[PDB]
């Protein structure tokens, strides 16, 4: 009770316990769906002027 | 421009001296294009 108590001694207050951890498991939400992608000929368009016909 | 007898009493090839204020020329064209949309994404068919 008197000399068997769990004090925080320097070394146990070390900044690595907060710094080497990420915030990512705390800030990301589960998303569970596909990301967007498309070709240039679709998003931009066909160059219609540069052609024979 | 200040004499309506001269503005309302003249021919096809002339107008009023105050006409020189129409300094801005605006040329418009209305065209066709195609908006293609697939798989939740969209964009124009023709670019030029």
């Amino acid at each position: 009770l008197l000399r068997g108590f769990e004090s925080s001694l320097r070394g146990s207050r070390v900044r690595t316990q907060i710094d080497d951890k990420s915030f990512i498991p705390y800030t990301w939400q589960m998303i569970d769906v596909p990301l967007a992608a498309a070709k240039t000929s679709f998003i931009a368009g066909l160059d219609t002027r540069q052609q024979l016909a | 421009a200040t004499s309506p007898a001269a503005v309302l009493g003249n021919t096809e090839t002339v107008t009023a001296n105050t006409a020189t204020l129409l300094t801005a020329l605006n040329i418009y064209a209305k065209n066709y294009n195609v908006l293609r949309i697939m798989s939740g994404m969209g964009g124009l068919a023709y670019a030029n």
